[PDB]
């Protein structure tokens, strides 16, 4: 019969028994992380073996059908997904080559030592709580010769095989390649383009220099008053100043800048401890949150099947916060619950997480994912968000019920949440521009340290303290870089929650500022949240987006919106110093 | 009906109360295993895998479907892959009919001589059921009871409920149909054991 039929009940056949492996491979997967031992690893491993093998040849099997012939739109996406030849176009001897080569690196940075004085035994606390200039310039210094100067040839040659790797398919670059998540074809009036995607961000980054430039003032003003040698009024923020190891986050700055140091934060820990929560009323208290929303209950199973507390001493098991979606209806969470309100919030996002999986349940099993990389961490993010207000600790038992809140409080969280959300945004685009130039051809292979630090310099206003070859690759010291993830996630996740939160506020009727808002009570916000979260990936994410915020393509006005009366409260102190930085001022 | 013990117990065209006590020619009874959430598909009009390749219901039902969850019963850890169903099939299903027909389904022009590949699947599907499943996952007993009515005399009927007796006080009555008024009082004339009236 016709191609489009034939696609139909390939389909239909794959879906059934792709469901059936990946379920026994997550229930596997399960089963090794709650209980580790010697025994599971295998049954993970033989079932991770066999999905790859079943993925792979259904692949294959769907290689035969063309895709101009069916004009479904949604059969024509499942196939496009199916049809992901990728990597198979490498010989055998470079596949191994390029195995080999990430293995490598896996390994290498797992254990790296500097002595004995690993990254996460030490190093990471040196760099977070030294205080002392020479320890933290010694840590940064040996661990940069000690990884990036070997992994400087094992990089290249990944550099030069993933792009041919990606030529193969018929791409220009491995970051076109990157990029091709964000495309969308074949509707009028909401489509997409990978080249759009270069552009777009650099609007968006010049939009919010000057927050970031006054931030960039302030942290250095600040700073001045520590190392009192060290510093320069008009110039760049040495790069193992900044309270990290690669400087991706700002938060460990805060207990040198406070605003208004007299006036507590607000911590319910020891509320939570006078009334004895059980660990269990947090996740009581988050479906208390999702149902009060609009937002379904949760599944039977759920409270039963998935381990919400450390299991104990005799039965060992990793538990960093995770949400398990294993497919035929199951539903998991797996987290070290304690009574803290950091454990608290988490919840919330997990919960978050598990409420944005339960939506998209009845798509077909191919497109059981969010409308991109971006629209699900967010998701999860402003649930956070709307259960850190003042206001909703108040309407909980744990706060105090006569609290007065005074500006300075204010000014405080908004200081410590701007430290963490826009103090990393240029280095993730710096980091990104980088590696888009890297694997591009533009910048050549002489010629990587010297862009590097020009673009940290000019960008991010980071200067290194001492001087760097040809032979030290820094970027190849981050998790990211060296194990082959993408990093634009994170720079497109805040301007999605954001618009997010300020097109559920809206839809709320709340009026005054945004970071005092609440969507708890509001069954219009959680009906118009739940109608983009039961698409799924079925529909372009302009769509989606447009369904919430009512704009096609990103904003970042709301982001600055946000942090309106944090700037303005900038530009007044900032009145007096200087604004900017020189380039020319070096360390040495 | 008052079990209280099954998901779902629906009678269509016939009131449960009503039919707690009527006659019927026959009555025919069916029983299966669905998913939970495939419970929805037994009725008639309904359109689905299990509607149009494993069972269908004539429109005009003159019948009950009682339906219960099965999961205790059915799903075991590793998945109980005891029961089967027909994804795949040529066409759809005429009203009771059954097929058990395991020729491999061609979905391509192209015909294969009983071998599986491109274009060429297997009709029957094994079904998973654990109790980790979801609710709608979970495997479920579901029994539908027809009634059949023709000319022949009727066998089946509904458990009539018999009242007391009295004596000695002109009352109605009614004994086997025969109905009337009057006084009930006992006499000495034998009946033969075969005789009423
Ligand atoms: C974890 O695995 C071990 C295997 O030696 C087993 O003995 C133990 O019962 C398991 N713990 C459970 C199932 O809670
Ligand atoms: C694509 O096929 C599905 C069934 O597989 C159908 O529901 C949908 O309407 C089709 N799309 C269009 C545009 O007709
Ligand atoms: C998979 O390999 C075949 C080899 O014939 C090639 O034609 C096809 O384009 C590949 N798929 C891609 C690159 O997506
Ligand atoms: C479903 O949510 C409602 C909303 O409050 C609640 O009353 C009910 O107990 C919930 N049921 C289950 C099974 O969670
Ligand atoms: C939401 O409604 C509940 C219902 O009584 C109430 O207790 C709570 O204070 C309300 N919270 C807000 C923020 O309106
Ligand atoms: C805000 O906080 C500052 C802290 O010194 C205080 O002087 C001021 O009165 C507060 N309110 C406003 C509206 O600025
Ligand atoms: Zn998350």
């Amino acid at each position: 019969s016709t191609i489009e039929e034939q696609a139909k009940t390939f389909l239909d056949k794959f879906n059934h028994e792709a469901e059936d492996l990946f379920y026994q491979s997550s229930l596997a997967s399960w089963n090794y992380n709650t209980n580790i031992t010697e025994e599971n690893v295998q049954n993970m491993n033989n079932a991770g073996d066999k999905w790859s093998a079943f993925l792979k040849e259904q692949s294959t099997l769907a290689q035969m059908y063309p895709l101009q012939e069916i004009q479904n739109l949604t059969v024509k996406l499942q196939l496009q997904a199916l049809q992901q030849n990728g990597s198979s176009v490498l010989s055998e001897d470079k596949s191994k080559r390029l195995n080999t080569i990430l293995n490598t690196m896996s390994t290498i940075y797992s254990t790296g030592k500097v002595c004995c004085l690993l990254l996460e035994p030490g190093l990471n606390e040196i760099m977070a709580n030294s205080l002392d200039y020479n320890e933290r310039l010694w840590a940064w210094e040996s661990w940069r010769s000690e990884v990036g100067k070997q992994l400087r040839p094992l990089y290249e040659e990944y550099v030069v095989l993933k792009n041919e790797m990606a030529r193969a398919n018929h791409y220009e670059d491995y970051g076109d390649y990157w990029r091709g998540d964000y495309e969308v074809n074949g509707v009028d009036g909401y489509d997409y383009s990978r080249g759009q995607l270069i552009e777009d961000v650099e609007h968006t980054f010049e939009e919010i220099k000057p927050l970031y430039e006054h931030l960039h003032a302030y942290v250095r003003a600040k700073l001045m008053n520590a190392y009192p040698s060290y510093i320069s009024p008009i110039g760049c923020l040495p790069a193992h100043l900044l309270g990290d190891m690669w400087g991706r986050f700002w938060t460990n700055l805060y207990s040198l800048t406070v605003p208004f140091g007299q006036k507590p934060n607000i911590d319910v820990t020891d509320a939570m401890v006078d009334q004895a929560w059980d660990a269990q009323r947090i996740f009581k208290e988050a479906e208390k949150f999702f149902v009060s929303v609009g937002l379904p209950n949760m599944t039977q199973g759920f409270w039963e099947n998935s381990m919400l507390t450390d299991p104990g001493n005799v039965q060992k098991a990793v538990c960093h916060p995770t949400a398990w979606d294993l497919g035929k209806g199951d539903f998991r969470i797996l987290m070290c619950t304690k009574v803290t309100m950091d454990d608290f919030l988490t919840a919330h996002h997990e919960m978050g997480h598990i409420q944005y999986d339960m939506a998209y349940a009845a798509q077909p099993f191919l497109l059981r994912n969010g409308a991109n990389e971006g629209f699900h961490e967010a998701v999860g993010e402003i649930m956070s968000l709307s259960a850190a207000t003042p206001k909703h600790l108040k309407s909980i038992g744990l706060l105090s019920p006569d609290f007065q809140e005074d500006n300075e409080t204010e000014i405080n969280f908004l200081l410590k949440q701007a430290l963490t959300i826009v103090g990393t945004l240029p280095f993730t685009y710096m980091l990104e521009k980088w590696r888009w130039m890297v694997f591009k051809g533009e910048i050549p292979k002489d010629q990587w340290m010297k862009k590097w630090w020009e673009m940290k310099r000019e960008i991010v206003g980071v200067v290194e303290p001492v001087p760097h070859d040809e032979t030290y690759c820094d970027p190849a010291s981050l998790f990211h870089v060296s194990n082959d993830y993408s990093f634009i996630r994170y720079y497109t996740r805040t301007l999605y929650q954001f618009q997010f939160q300020e097109a559920l506020c809206q839809a709320a009727k709340h009026e005054g500022p945004l970071h005092k808002c609440d969507i708890s009570n509001s069954t219009e916000a959680g009906q118009k949240l739940f109608n983009m979260l039961r698409l799924g990936k079925s529909e372009p994410w302009t769509l989606a987006l447009e369904n919430v915020v009512g704009a096609k393509n990103m904003n970042v006005r709301p982001l600055l919106n946000y942090f309106e009366p944090l700037f303005t409260w900038l530009k007044d102190q900032n009145k007096n110093s200087f604004v900017g930085w020189s380039t020319d001022w070096s360390p040495y | 009906y008052n079990s209280a013990s099954f998901s779902t117990f629906k009678c269509y065209g016939v009131s449960p109360t009503k039919l707690n006590d009527l006659c019927f020619t026959n009555v025919y009874a069916d029983s299966f295993v669905i998913r939970g959430d495939e419970v929805r598909q037994i009725a008639p009009g309904q359109t689905g895998k299990i509607a149009d390749y494993n069972y269908k219901l004539p429109d005009d039902f003159t019948g009950c479907v009682i339906a219960w969850n099965s999961n205790n019963l059915d799903s075991k850890v590793g998945g109980n892959y005891n029961y089967l169903y027909r994804l795949f099939r040529k066409s759809n299903l005429k009203p009771f009919e059954r097929d058990i027909s395991t020729e491999i389904y061609q979905a391509g022009s192209t015909p294969c001589n009983g071998v599986e590949g491109f274009n060429c699947y297997f009709p029957l599907q094994s079904y998973g059921f654990q109790p980790t499943y979801g609710v709608g996952y979970q495997p479920y007993r579901v029994v539908v009871l027809s009634f059949e009515l023709l000319h022949a005399p009727a066998t089946v009927c509904g458990p009539k409920k018999s009242t007391n007796l009295v004596k000695n006080k002109c009352v109605n009555f009614n004994f086997n149909g025969l109905t009337g008024t009057g006084v009930l009082t006992e006499s000495n004339k034998k009946f033969l054991p075969f005789q009423q009236f």
